[PDB]
């Protein structure tokens, strides 16, 4: 699951 | 000669007037000044309830 | 109840003031001196140029009018010294304190010069550019000595040779302006 | 010629006498005694925007309501001040209006400028619509100021050196006040309405009588052109306001300079100068973008007014009072109390 | 009251040389730029030469260059006009004049016809 | 480079408030200042709005990790940053195409660039940027979303690139004339306006393309796992964007001296 933002 | 001419005639005529001394052309400044003081709203602001602009 | 009349015509004041906003900025005004204001249209774009013929020859107070005009076009023609008062004249609007960021568009029109200007008998023609061209061109680099000693890049001097093409002229150099006004902006000049 | 220069010159001397004879004390030498106003702090209650370009003249009401004001955009909006809202906007036939006033009945605006015609303007009509009455095409140059007596009559200050008093009905001069060698910039009419000052570019202030129609006082004391003129609410004296960074306070009855109204750290031209309604305080408006409030009587300056961030043009006090407003080349008016 | 009085002129031999002075009284002298301006027999009026107010910026006509010199005295409130190898075309009343408002760079009306902060003029004649 | 790089949660909300403060500023100097109701000022308040929903809808974003129905909570979050960044990107643009307008349709421009059409525009956009982001979220594991969102950055710093150099051309022209009366300035500039942009946006652009082309080389995946170093490089451009837009003009400037 990306920590922050998206598409990580 | 036309413009020296009305010079000289306008200042013939103010230099023939009645002048009060300067003192009494300030007691006279100055009487108005204390007299109409209270009227002035701008030297004694008014209350806020009586002021038109802002309440 | 009588404050929301007051309102309805505040609001058909300000839709009038909108309509009117776009049509003053718009229009470019120019001064014109050497009581008639004239608007024409070049290329779909409104001009409104004032002639200042109906006034008094004391300029210092009327002149204060024109501290937000486009350019002042400035019409000088090539006994008594006209050229020296010409001079005179631009400078006193060049440095003064209201159109020190007005531009001035120069038109020298009318196509000795030693005995009343005597720096013209070292003058050499410049390799930009005939006793003709020596003086066009000595008389041209007099007016702008004025616009590059205090100008500080806020206006220019634009110079033109008068004798049809003259509303194009004032067409391009008022573009000029205008361009040189947002890139000195954008400090991109 | 030369023979009457000379009769010219002795007779400035026996004036110049007359007026150094009758002065014994200063002003500043009776009002030393008398306390100090003190701080006059005073804040924009309200900012009236709509003008496109620079605000030239304002003008109040009668009502001490009402104002009108001219700028270089050509129009000539009449404001309401308690509420903001505009009541009248009138589009000029020519856009570079340089004076404008308000009519003591409230029926009728005038306003010109460059184009050398006053133009009077109907508020009232049948048809509730704003239409140009009579235009008055006498002067030779631009017009400076212009104020009305009464409906049918108004005096003018043109940049031909004269000023008309006009009858609007027939609308042509009734008087020429001939003296003044330099541009007339400003008007200012007695309460009595029977005298007017007017201040020209050649650094002097003359007193005109209306009825008769010739000068009856000259006053000298300012070095450079004189801007703004406004009459002391007494009617015996008057302020000038000039390009040389000071005002001048001239008593009507002394014939003489009163008191100046200067500070070293002023260098610009005053462009607006008006009274409060007891006179105590003097108002003038500078080319610094900022008003002083100054203390008529003991020439200090008791505050400022630091709202415009362009030239200050006008300056205008209410009939009662209670309130100041400033236009400014920033195109913006602004009350202040 | 602003009052300018010119006095040093005269009838003088071509090639010869005169001075021109400019008493000044009802301002502050030292804050104003001043300036001399002539009027030949049948013209208008040609500005000739002008001051600033410290002394220090100077500017003449092309006629007049290396032949005249403008200075000016603060503590006394006079301006000085020195005429060198006059020549006939030199022939006019010379007037002084002080630009209209203090402490400013442009110098408006000077030779305006109706110019108020100007002098009555000195008669200068260069002839044989 | 299996694991990726861990950023504070303290270093984001941080840059988070630096921003939003310094955007607020900028938009009351254009508020409270009728001198700066020009066509030009409305986009620099596009940016400054835009600007500030980037530092707080990320800063926003760096509590709720903290403290924790998070799906939704987290596709709303990414949804209002999505449309922060596209409308960010829109903003510079229009500022750039604004600009353009002014020099090479110098006499037409207010009958071009009118209050009535910046309006629609500005509002278009944002319209366009919200719908934009809400969809690119909902469909974020499709892989035509990234394509578009590369295609677009990739477009807009070209075209906004292109109008500055035609700009600077112009520019050029002028001072040769100019010149020739009896250019690093320019150069510098351009050098920022462009610079900033492409180093503060271009490692988010880059980290997607190497997102789709290379997601197992070894590489890329190194590149890859500095992403939040990449977030703060976009939050430190709307903090730098106040300084080389709004600040530069005097008028705005003595506005935020007065404030
Ligand atoms: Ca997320």
């Amino acid at each position: 699951r990306c920590x922050h933002x998206r598409w990580c | 000669i036309a413009q020296a001419r009305k010079l000289v005639e306008q200042l013939k005529m103010e230099a023939n007037i009645d002048r009060i001394k300067v003192s009494k052309a300030a007691a006279d400044l100055m009487a108005y000044c204390e007299a109409h003081a209270k009227e002035d709203p701008l030297l004694t602001p008014v209350p806020a309830s009586e002021n038109p602009f802002r309440e | 109840n009588e404050e929301k009349a007051q309102r309805e015509a505040n609001k058909k004041i300000e839709k009038q003031l909108q309509k009117d906003k776009q049509v003053y900025r718009a229009t470019h005004r120019l001064l014109l001196l050497g009581i008639f204001e004239t608007k024409f249209q070049v290329d779909k774009v409104n001009f409104h140029m004032f002639d200042v013929g109906g006034q008094r020859d004391e300029r210092r107070k009327w002149i204060q009018c024109f501290n937000d005009v486009t350019a002042i076009i400035f019409v000088v023609a090539s006994q008594t010294n006209r050229l020296q008062e010409a001079l005179n004249l631009f400078k006193s609007i060049w440095n003064n304190r209201w159109l020190r960021t007005i531009s001035v568009i120069l038109f020298l029109n009318k196509q000795k010069i030693e005995d009343y200007f005597p720096e013209f008998a070292r003058y050499t023609t410049p390799e930009d550019a005939p006793r003709v061209t020596r003086a066009k061109y000595f008389i041209r680099d007099e007016f702008l000595r004025i616009s590059t000693a205090s100008g500080d890049g806020r206006h220019y001097c634009y110079p033109h040779f008068t004798c049809t093409e003259n509303i194009r002229r004032v067409f391009n150099d008022c573009r000029d302006i205008i361009q040189r006004m947002h890139l000195r902006q954008y400090e991109l000049l | 010629l030369d023979q009457l220069r000379q009769e010219a010159e002795q007779l400035k001397n026996q004036i110049r006498d007359a007026r150094k004879a009758c002065a014994d004390a200063t002003l500043s030498q009776i009002t030393n005694n008398i306390d100090p106003v003190g701080r006059i702090q005073m804040r924009t209650r309200r900012t009236l925007r709509g003008h496109l370009a620079k605000i030239y003249a304002m003008h109040w009401g009668t009502d001490s309501r009402l104002l009108v004001s001219a700028s270089q955009d050509g129009k000539l909006i009449i404001w309401d001040s308690y509420t903001t809202n505009k009541v009248h906007a009138i589009p000029l036939r020519s856009s570079w209006v340089m004076t404008c006033a308000y009519a003591p009945s409230g029926n009728y605006v005038a306003c010109g400028g460059l184009d050398n015609i006053c133009s009077i303007y109907n508020l009232k009509t049948r048809e509730g619509n704003v239409r140009v009455s009579r235009e008055l095409a006498g002067h030779t140059g631009y017009l400076s100021c212009c104020r009305f007596l009464d409906d049918n009559q108004i005096v003018t200050s043109s940049g031909d050196t004269t000023c008309a008093l006009w009858d609007i009905e027939t609308g042509q001069q009734t008087t020429t006040f001939t003296g003044h060698t330099g541009d007339v910039m400003s008007l200012s009419l007695a309460p009595d309405t029977r005298l007017f000052v007017s201040g020209a570019c050649d650094a002097s202030a003359k007193l005109w009588d209306v009825r008769e129609g010739m000068c009856r006082q000259t006053f000298t004391g300012h070095e450079s052109d004189i801007n703004a003129i406004c009459f002391f609410p007494n009617g015996n004296a008057f302020a000038t306001g000039s390009d040389d960074a000071t005002c001048r306070l001239f008593d009507l009855r002394a014939d003489q300079e009163l008191m100046t109204y200067s500070h070293d750290n002023i260098i610009c031209g005053i462009t607006s100068v008006s009274f409060s309604k007891s006179g105590r305080l003097l108002l003038a408006g500078y080319d610094d973008f900022n008003c002083n409030v100054w203390d008529a009587l003991k020439a200090d300056r008791a505050g400022v007014l630091a709202g415009h961030d362009n030239r200050v043009s006008c300056l205008g006090v209410t009939d009662d009072g209670m309130a100041v407003a400033t236009g400014s080349w920033d195109s913006f008016l602004k009350i202040w109390n | 009251q602003v009052q300018l009085q010119e006095s040093g002129g005269g009838l003088v031999q071509p090639g010869g040389s005169l001075r021109l002075s400019c008493a000044a009284s009802g301002f502050t002298f030292s804050n104003y730029k001043m300036n001399w301006v002539r009027q030949a027999p049948g013209k208008g009026l040609e500005w000739v030469s002008d001051i600033s107010q410290s002394g220090a910026s100077i500017s003449y006509t092309g006629s007049v260059k290396g032949r005249f010199t403008i200075s000016r005295d603060n503590a006394k409130n006079t301006l000085y006009l020195q005429m060198n190898s006059l020549k006939p075309e030199d022939t006019a009343v010379y007037y002084c004049a002080r630009c209209p408002a203090p402490f400013t760079r442009d110098c408006f009306d000077v030779t305006s016809t109706t110019y108020a902060y100007r002098g009555q003029g000195t008669q200068v004649t260069v002839s044989s | 480079c299996y694991e990726q790089l861990f950023v504070s949660p303290e270093v984001f909300v941080t840059l988070g408030v630096i921003s939003l403060l310094e955007n607020i500023l900028v938009i009351v100097a254009i508020a409270k200042n009728k001198n700066l109701h020009s066509p030009m000022y409305f986009f620099i308040c596009s940016l400054a709005v835009a600007d500030m929903l980037v530092s707080v809808s990320n800063g926003s974003e760096t509590i709720v990790i903290t403290l924790l129905f998070t799906v939704n909570i987290d596709n709303v979050i990414d949804s209002v940053i999505c449309s922060s960044l596209l409308a960010s990107i829109c903003s510079l643009l229009s500022i750039a195409v604004d600009r353009y307008f002014t020099i090479f349709y110098a006499l037409q421009y207010h009958n071009i660039m009118t209050v009535k059409r910046v309006g629609i525009i500005i509002s278009c956009i944002w319209a366009a940027c919200t719908v934009s982001g809400i969809l690119f979220i909902i469909y974020s594991d499709s892989s035509a979303v990234i394509i578009c969102l590369i295609t677009m950055f990739f477009t807009m710093l070209a075209l906004m690139a292109s109008l500055y150099v035609h700009m600077f051309l112009m520019a050029r022209l002028h001072i040769k004339r100019i010149a020739v009366l009896p250019n690093m300035k320019g150069a510098i500039t351009l050098t920022i306006l462009i610079g900033v942009f492409v180093v503060c946006w271009a490692p988010f652009f880059l980290h997607l393309i190497f997102y789709i082309s290379c997601p197992q080389n070894p590489y890329c995946v190194c590149f890859m796992s500095h992403f939040n170093l990449y977030l703060i490089l976009i939050m430190c451009n709307s903090i730098i964007d106040p300084l080389i837009y709004a600040l530069r003009s005097q008028e705005l400037r003595k506005t935020f001296k007065e404030i």
